[PDB]
């Protein structure tokens, strides 16, 4: 607001001790933030990993498990999404607290530990079990007796490993089918833009530049503009700081769902 | 600081903001260009010869670019006196158009070159008018007037009840003759010539010598500027936080090559909502580049007043080559100075944190910094995260695990239904029962109503919440 | 004579450098798909109102369309600009000068009454010329080259960078065309609004109007 | 208290304490019946 | 000058008690939302099995 | 806010952006509102009778 003016400074500190909440706010929401995705994937007390030697049954899980030659231990979907969207006045972005490793490393032991133990592994300590074992207690719990796995078990195999080739090869040529993010990310630049460009606006005042106003005219009325374009900013300032706490809500709300849905249907069956 | 900032006695195991610090500017560069119109004034006071005081000489000059402190501290002037118009602040004034006017008068006459003042020539010949004029300049020339001048050659008007209007020129010489009653009763008689000369001698005194005078005036605000007088400039400095008026317009931050390409008669650029970003000097005619200084808020990381005295400061988004320029290594307190270099300066992804050793093991930690470091007091300690335990299980063809024991455990789980149901009252907050205020306030609109609604909103809301959580059950069993 | 002007009449509004950004502008501009009276003067040169601002071009590539005056009375009583080629350089005389009827000039003068300024600077050829006066300030853009592509009609994109610029502080409403003694276009322009494209050499690639069609 | 005020809420403690005590001997005795 | 005097201080009072309510209403709806979370928590998993 | 004024909108138009974003909070809302009635009975992918 003041951009090292020592008037400015003078005029402002009377104005009351309203910055003390312009930073709670913002901080609040962003440990909000913090907290909600360490809550979302730290779902599990240990990192488990994949045998060396793989016999699924006759299933193929290639493409969806890491590979050790990838840069950043990420599997091939996970390349692909990050592949496909793509996105300073006193404003500071702060890092996240988990990189992209640890997100990485949770997901590969979420998927091996589902794929290895099934659900045993949510609720105390993982067992081994073979894999069509698993499928045929699936299986089971849908109403289809386990006789039609255990005699239909290539066909099954076939038909999985065609659809997972299938939904790889659409995400890959499907357009705007990840169109939330990419409106989040648009949304939240051009709020950022749509802040720092306030500054040039003249509120009616003489300039949008303190320093020429303040050397082309005598304290009077210059006391009078400096009054103007710190009211002018101080309202752009709380319509912003609201406009991100409605956001943060609704993501709140949405990360909320997300949590339970990954809790109830990844470590179980629905 | 952080006790300050929190306004109590005892802190927290936790990180805490306090404050923010900015590089302040060192020097200040100003670079104008090598060109600068001079403009000929040197055959105005310089000039062979001048013309009457009834017959002087005007002439137009503009667009012209002179420096009025190199003719101030001359020492060939008799005197330089102005009315209303500074001599030192000239060289720093703009003005629509200048007018001079160049003539030699007499010893006894350079005071008559005054507004609102009675004279001969002041009434006659040349009359200032009753508004502001820039000056007068006098200076001798008994040596070009005195001896070797015209005897005749400078002459002036004895014309009375002939009052000229200010910057009237009557050049036109008529023999004054009445030809009417008001002169003798006759008609011929009482001719005087217009024109008298002046009586001078070498050497005579000090009220008759001829002096040169220049009267200059100047206008204001009348027309787009002109004439301007010249500024000083100096050198350029580079890799530093520096405030400047770069080629005119100014801007702060530091200096560093580009490497970008601009058309030859583009001045400067910029990339994103008036944020300049390239600017060419006329000297060298290269590129260059503008970054803002860097700037931040810093933070304390403490394990508890209670547990110890000791805290670590981290500083967000500075490299290492500013961290102690970030603060001052001589204007605060020695004990900044342990938390200010050598300690242990780990730079990080998130900044650089001072005053806390590295260790390369990892540990759970409990105070998150961020970029996947966190800081613990075991001294206080920096490391990775640690996500958890590591184990492999030993996934087989035909293996399975089957459980024979098992254990019952109760936990806890704590969920808020229901805050506080207050009220502000409407009009005693910015009243406080005076009734000028309310008067004032019956023009603002319905805005009591409007804020009065949303308190008995919410607090109604609050009791169904809390109503229909607790409430489930018809009766009640013992 | 009426004649389609395509895309012609596009140039840089300032002098600050840009790189790969979209910028609305609301400055004066010669509207897309525009009507100029196409003259075929030869054997013509009547008055043309300036109107704030005029188009220009020209198709022939040696020297008979030479001068261009300016003014408001073309008469003594008041200060009229003439703008004049000599093949090696361009002279510019503000001063008064008198009515002149078929002024002849090539590689007229009446009077220089009261003289304030000078100015001394130094298929076929395309000489698309912009001109604007505004606040005292009287500049002149140019671009003398076309491209040899396609015969007839001036199609094309292509950006306008100024050259020269007066502080005369002077009024002009009306301007003649000066010939010599022995086919260019004209077009009005009014203050609308565009959308420029810029490259990454800071290059003008493409003009989009703002108010001429429900797409635009 | 210048102008500010605190609303007492409509449920008093005694009123929580006896539906918790009849939900939990409802869960006790009966189960899940009772609900 | 009093009635000046008393606009701006009314101006500003306005505008304070303005954030006020509404920061109160952001956290009287999020508390809804808690709540009403906590309340198909204790109808489900107290009355019965999950 | 103008009422049909001349003057009124020249002394608008310096002070900003305002109703830029004035008038887009409520399109957002008012585009949100179809979808939320699309989704809630659109489950079916043919008609029975
Ligand atoms: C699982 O799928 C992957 C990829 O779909 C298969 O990888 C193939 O490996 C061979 C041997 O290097 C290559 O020649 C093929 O080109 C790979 N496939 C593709 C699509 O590139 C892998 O063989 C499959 N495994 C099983 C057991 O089916
Ligand atoms: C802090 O500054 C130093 C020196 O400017 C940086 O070290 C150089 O960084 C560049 C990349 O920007 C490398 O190409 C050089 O090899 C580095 N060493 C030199 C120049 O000796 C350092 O990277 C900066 N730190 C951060 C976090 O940006
Ligand atoms: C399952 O675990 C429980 C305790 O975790 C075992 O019960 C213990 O048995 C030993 C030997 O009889 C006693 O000394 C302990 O006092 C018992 N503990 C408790 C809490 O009662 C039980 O034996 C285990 N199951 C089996 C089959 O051995
Ligand atoms: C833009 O400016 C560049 C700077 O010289 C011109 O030169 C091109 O530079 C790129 C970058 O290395 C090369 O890939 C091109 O081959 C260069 N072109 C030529 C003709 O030398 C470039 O021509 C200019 N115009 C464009 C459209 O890029
Ligand atoms: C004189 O002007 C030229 C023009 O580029 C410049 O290179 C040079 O540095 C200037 N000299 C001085 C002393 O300013
Ligand atoms: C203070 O610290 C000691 C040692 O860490 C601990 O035992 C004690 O509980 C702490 N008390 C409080 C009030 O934090
Ligand atoms: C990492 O561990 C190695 C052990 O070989 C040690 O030499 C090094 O100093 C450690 N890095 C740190 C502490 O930053
Ligand atoms: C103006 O231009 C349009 C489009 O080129 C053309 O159809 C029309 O004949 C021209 N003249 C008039 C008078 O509209
Ligand atoms: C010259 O012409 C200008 C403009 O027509 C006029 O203002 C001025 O009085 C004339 N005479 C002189 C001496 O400038
Ligand atoms: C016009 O150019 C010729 C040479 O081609 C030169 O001699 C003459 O002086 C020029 N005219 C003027 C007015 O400079
Ligand atoms: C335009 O001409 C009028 C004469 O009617 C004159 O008063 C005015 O000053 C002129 N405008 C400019 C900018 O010279």
């Amino acid at each position: 607001i003041c951009g090292d003016s020592t008037e400015c400074s003078n005029l402002l500190l009377q104005y009351g001790s309203f910055c003390t909440q312009l930073n709670r706010a913002l901080t609040g929401i962003a440990v909000e933030q913090d907290k909600n995705t360490q809550e979302v994937f730290a779902q599990v007390k240990q990192i488990y990993k994949t045998p060396p030697i793989k016999d699924f049954g006759g299933f193929n899980f290639s493409q969806i498990l890491p590979d050790p030659s990838k840069p950043s231990k990420r599997s091939f979907i996970e390349d692909l999404l990050f592949n496909k969207v793509t996105l300073f006045n006193g404003l500071t972005v702060l890092p996240p607290l988990l990189t992209d490793e640890m997100i990485a490393q949770y997901t590969s032991a979420l998927l091996a530990g589902t794929i290895t133990s099934g659900w045993t592994f949510g609720a105390g300590a993982a067992l081994q079990i073979p894999f069509a074992m698993q499928m045929a207690y699936r299986f089971n719990g849908i109403g289809v007796t386990q006789n039609v796995l255990y005699e239909n078990q290539k066909l099954i195999a076939n038909q999985f490993n065609s659809a997972i080739g299938k939904i790889q090869d659409s995400l890959s040529s499907t357009a705007s089918a990840l169109g939330k993010l990419q409106d989040v990310v648009n949304q939240n630049a051009q709020a950022l833009n749509t802040l720092v460009k306030q500054l040039s606006s003249n509120f009616g005042a003489i300039s949008s530049v303190l320093n020429d106003i303040l050397s082309r005219l005598d304290p009077p009325e210059a006391e009078v503009q400096i009054d103007r374009l710190i009211t002018g900013r101080l309202q752009s300032l709380q319509t912003y700081v609201t406009q991100q706490l409605i956001r943060a809500a609704e993501i709140r709300a949405s990360a909320n769902l997300a949590a339970t849905k990954m809790s109830e249907c990844v470590l179980g069956q629905s | 600081e952080t006790k300050c900032t929190l306004k109590s006695f005892t802190v927290e195991k936790g990180i805490y903001q306090t404050s923010n610090f900015r590089v302040q500017p060192t020097e200040s560069i100003v670079r104008f260009p090598n060109i600068t119109n001079l403009c000929p004034f040197g055959e105005v006071f310089n000039a062979t010869r001048f013309a009457s005081v009834y017959a002087w000489n005007r002439k137009r000059i503009s667009n012209c670019v002179a420096d009025y402190s190199v003719l101030y501290n001359s020492a060939s002037f008799s005197t330089f006196k102005c009315y209303g118009v500074s001599p030192t602040k000239l060289n720093d004034l703009c003005f629509t158009n200048v007018y001079a006017d160049s003539f030699v008068i007499r010893g006894d006459e350079v005071r008559q070159i005054a507004p609102g003042q009675t004279g001969k020539i002041a009434d006659y010949n040349y009359k200032l008018p009753d508004d502001f004029t820039g000056c007068v300049i006098a200076w001798n020339s008994n040596n070009l007037d005195s001896k070797v001048g015209g005897n005749y050659n400078y002459l002036y008007r004895l014309f009375r009840k002939s009052n000229l209007k200010p910057f009237e020129r009557d050049i036109s010489t008529e023999i004054y003759q009445a030809g009417s009653t008001p002169c003798n009763g006759v008609e011929g008689f009482n001719c005087y010539f217009p024109l008298q000369s002046y009586g001078f001698q070498p050497t005579n005194g000090v009220g008759y010598q001829p002096y040169r005078v220049v009267v200059l005036s100047f206008e204001l605000l009348h027309a787009p500027a002109t004439v301007c007088g010249p500024k000083k400039s100096t050198n350029l400095v580079k890799n530093k936080c520096v405030n400047f008026n770069f080629n005119g317009l100014t801007g702060t931050g530091v200096l560093t090559e580009s490497n970008k390409k601009f058309l030859p008669f583009q001045q400067f650029g910029r990339d994103i909502a008036d944020t300049t970003d390239a600017v060419r000097d006329p000297q060298t005619l290269e590129i260059l580049d503008i970054t803002p200084c860097s700037f931040g808020g810093v933070s304390v990381i403490t394990p508890g007043t209670n547990t110890s005295n000791q805290v670590a400061v981290l500083y967000q988004g500075v490299n290492c080559t500013e961290v102690p320029v970030a603060i001052h290594a001589d204007q605060l307190t020695p004990t900044w100075r342990v938390y200010s270099t050598g300690s242990n300066v780990f730079q990080t992804r998130a900044g650089c944190l001072i005053g806390a050793e590295h260790v390369n093991n990892s540990y759970e930690c409990d105070i998150p910094i961020g970029a996947g470091i966190c800081a613990s007091y075991q001294s206080i300690i920096a490391y990775t995260m640690s996500l958890g335990a590591e184990n492999s299980v030993a996934y087989s063809n035909n293996s399975i695990a089957i459980p024979t024991n098992f254990t019952i455990s109760v936990t806890t789980e704590i969920l808020p239904v229901s805050m506080t149901k207050t009220s502000v009252d409407c009009t005693m907050y910015i009243c406080g029962d005076s009734t000028e205020c309310s008067n004032l306030l019956l023009q603002y609109g319905s805005f009591c109503t409007q804020l009065n609604r949303a308190l008995t909103g919410i607090a109604v809301e609050q009791d169904k919440n809390t109503q229909e959580v607790f409430a489930q059950v018809k009766q009640i069993y013992k | 004579a009426y004649t389609n002007s395509f895309t012609r009449g596009v140039y840089y509004p300032d002098k600050v450098f840009r790189s790969s950004v979209l910028h609305s502008t609301q400055d004066l501009f010669l509207p897309f798909f525009s009507n100029v009276t196409w003259f075929h003067a030869i054997h013509d040169n009547p008055v043309l109102p300036f109107n704030d601002g005029v188009y220009f071009a020209s198709t022939e590539k040696s020297n008979i369309i030479r001068g261009w005056i300016f003014g408001t009375t073309l008469d003594s009583k008041t200060q009229s600009l003439l703008i004049v080629n000599n093949a090696t350089n361009v002279v510019i005389k503000v001063c008064e000068f008198q009515f002149c009827n078929d002024p002849f000039l090539g590689v007229v003068y009446s009077s220089a009454n009261n003289c304030t300024f000078e100015y001394v600077s130094q298929f076929k050829n395309l000489r698309e010329f912009v001109f604007k006066n505004i606040d005292g300030y009287f500049k002149i853009y140019s671009k003398h080259t076309p491209i040899n592509l396609v015969r007839d009609l001036p199609q094309g994109f292509s950006a306008l960078e100024p050259l020269v610029d007066l502080p005369i502080g002077i009024n002009i409403t009306r301007f003649q065309t000066l010939l010599a003694l022995h086919a260019y276009y004209v077009g009005y322009l009014q203050p609308r609004t565009f959308l420029l494209k810029y490259n990454e050499n800071g290059t003008i690639t493409d003009a989009v109007d703002c108010a001429l069609d429900p797409l635009s």
